[PDB]
């Protein structure tokens, strides 16, 4: 387990333009070789699809549109990390994002 | 209470401009004859929130087997957490928040 | 001087945590009975740089008809410029740098005593 | 003239991963509607191609690899802004970037 996750704070009703950076996650396995990141979960790859995305080579988690605390107060994402050959270098990590009112 | 340090009452604080991981921020305050900020009485976090713009600052709060103030008692305040592996504590306008210990963040020393 | 302000001998400074555009920064300092940092004798910039992490901070310097210190004379120091539309001045560890005035940046206020 | 360009500073020999954000430029014309950005020049669309890129929807100018001051000391880029209909909302803006 070599995941490194900065503190994520996100208010509803943000103005664009989008997408907007949240935090840059990473695996300390990036010291051994190049790591590629991905995220799963509702809000990412299951409805509502695409609200959150992650830059595959940098680890930058981003949000793509304004949020409404009243409609969805929290999101559960899972980050993933793999080597150039597709083999996992970390087990998934659950990330809970709470929308600030 | 030298340049870059700020005073309030009998206390002198250092709100860093630079960023460091938690262990290095703890070491910095020690090298300066001070300590990473703590709220050992589990009081004052809200009020202190005013002295913070929008950034997160490392403070002396850690989660090995539970949240504890450095050389202080157990944490009894709320602390926003995104993941179970975020084991170091930071403070910002809205309150306490967890972060992975390896993340570089500004920090606050107290003398 | 008050909490969030730091003292250097006779000088009291405010290195902001928040960011504001040049005009709002000027106003924040005035409203607090101080002024946006200036080096009216065109000296002390390099020295002052040792107090600035890696970020840029607005100072009392603007180009309306050539660079000038707020309430002071013409700039006689170098100011790195990316584009001709950057008309407000900032400071950082490597020296002076121009930025568009509407950009939100941290700022530095100064008051005597 | 509604360009808004923050101060750009960038050291040579930077460590990745890349790409890395430099500054977010914008046109105040984005107050009337969404604007889309692009850049041209050596280091952008001409040799060395792609060293600098700009996120079209956000205006985030980024650098894609480490730089070497002794190889190339400065870059001159030009920024462009257009509306939904592809029409320009600003004249190009020259941007000189010096490698520290
Ligand atoms: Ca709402
Ligand atoms: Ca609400
Ligand atoms: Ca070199």
């Amino acid at each position: 387990m070599d995941w490194v996750i900065p503190p994520i704070s996100l208010p509803e009703n943000e103005k664009g333009p989008f997408p907007k950076n949240l935090v840059q996650i990473k695996s300390n396995k990036d010291k051994e070789g190049k790591v590629f990141y991905s995220i799963t979960g509702q809000g990412a790859d299951t409805p509502p699809v695409g609200v959150f995305i992650i830059e595959r080579e940098t680890g930058w988690l981003k949000v793509t549109e304004p949020l409404d605390r009243e409609r969805i107060a929290t999101y559960t994402l899972f980050s993933h990390a793999v080597s150039s050959n597709g083999n996992a270098v970390e087990d998934p990590m659950e990330i809970l994002i709470t929308v600030t009112d | 209470c030298p340049i870059l340090w700020t005073r309030n009452g009998s206390h002198c604080y250092y709100f860093s401009m630079e960023k460091k991981d938690w262990n290095s921020s703890l070491k910095f305050c020690a090298d300066k004859g001070s300590h990473l900020l703590t709220f050992p009485d589990n009081q004052g976090v809200k009020l202190f929130g005013e002295y913070l713009g929008q950034d997160f600052y490392w403070i002396g709060l850690r989660n090995i087997d539970g949240w504890r103030w450095e050389g202080g008692p157990a944490l009894s305040l709320r602390i926003l957490t995104n993941s179970l592996i975020q084991r170091c504590g930071a403070i910002h306008r809205n309150g306490l928040q967890a972060s992975s210990c390896e993340v570089a963040l500004q920090w606050i020393c107290k003398k």
